[PDB]
């Protein structure tokens, strides 16, 4: 049971932790995509221009 | 064979310990038949003087 | 997953159950042979009563 | 049905140990009942013979 | 233990799942910075043009 | 550890032959004892008469 509940537990916390990087790494490519659409758009702009 | 193995043991169990009733006897007339001597030589002893 | 729970535990206590079998099955044979030695022992006293 | 065998058979020891361990400890006591109950009437020949 | 046990194996799949989409959202945020890189260069490259 | 019990059992087996070895041996001692007790009983009938 302690060595079920510990892996449980330290299980649960590494899936824990992907949880909050996913989070990081979820929001990190919206920034990256928010990016290269503005940045996508400047060079479409710039090159136009 | 493990449950017939275990089983096994109970017959020489019970053969090993009814054995020992037949041993006994053997013992037993060491024990009787001297004790019966101390008793005969008494008497002969006595018998004799 | 239900059956490896079951197994592991039927695993332990098939191991366990056999291990205590022996100590109690060793001191059966001492008893067997005491109870069947005692046995004898009685006729002996009416044997030499 | 590969870990259901094997957990079927296994059942039967962990069923068959705790059902035999019953009979085996209650074994190795009736011989002391035995031997108590004929040392007890084995008295009374000691006591007479 | 049962319950433990198979949380125990629902929580590692969740922690290897959530694992995988990590490498995912690494893999697109490397994705999306190497054509930011790019866009960004082409901005600053039509910027200076 | 179901095999031990017939090395157990096999290994009882060498003390049941022990068993009917003393038997013969103490039938021996038991009859040559039995003797003296012969000419002993014979005595208190032959002396005592």
């Amino acid at each position: 049971k302690l060595s079920l509940s510990t892996k449980l537990k330290q299980v649960e916390d590494e899936k824990n932790s992907f949880r909050e990087q996913l989070e990081e790494e979820e929001e990190a490519k919206h920034n990256l995509e928010k990016q290269i659409a503005t940045l996508h758009a400047q060079v479409a702009d710039m090159k136009k221009k | 064979k493990g449950a017939l193995a275990l089983e096994e043991k109970r017959r020489l169990e019970a053969r090993i310990a009814q054995l020992e009733e037949e041993l006994e006897e053997e013992q037993g007339n060491t024990e009787l038949i001297n004790d019966r001597l101390k008793k005969a030589n008494l008497q002969i002893d006595q018998i004799n003087t | 997953i239900i059956l490896e729970d079951q197994n592991c535990k039927l695993a332990k206590e098939k191991k366990l159950l056999e291990d205590r079998i022996a100590e109690f099955t060793t001191n059966l044979t001492e008893e067997e042979e005491k109870s069947k030695s005692l046995a004898k022992l009685k006729n002996k006293h009416e044997a030499m009563i």
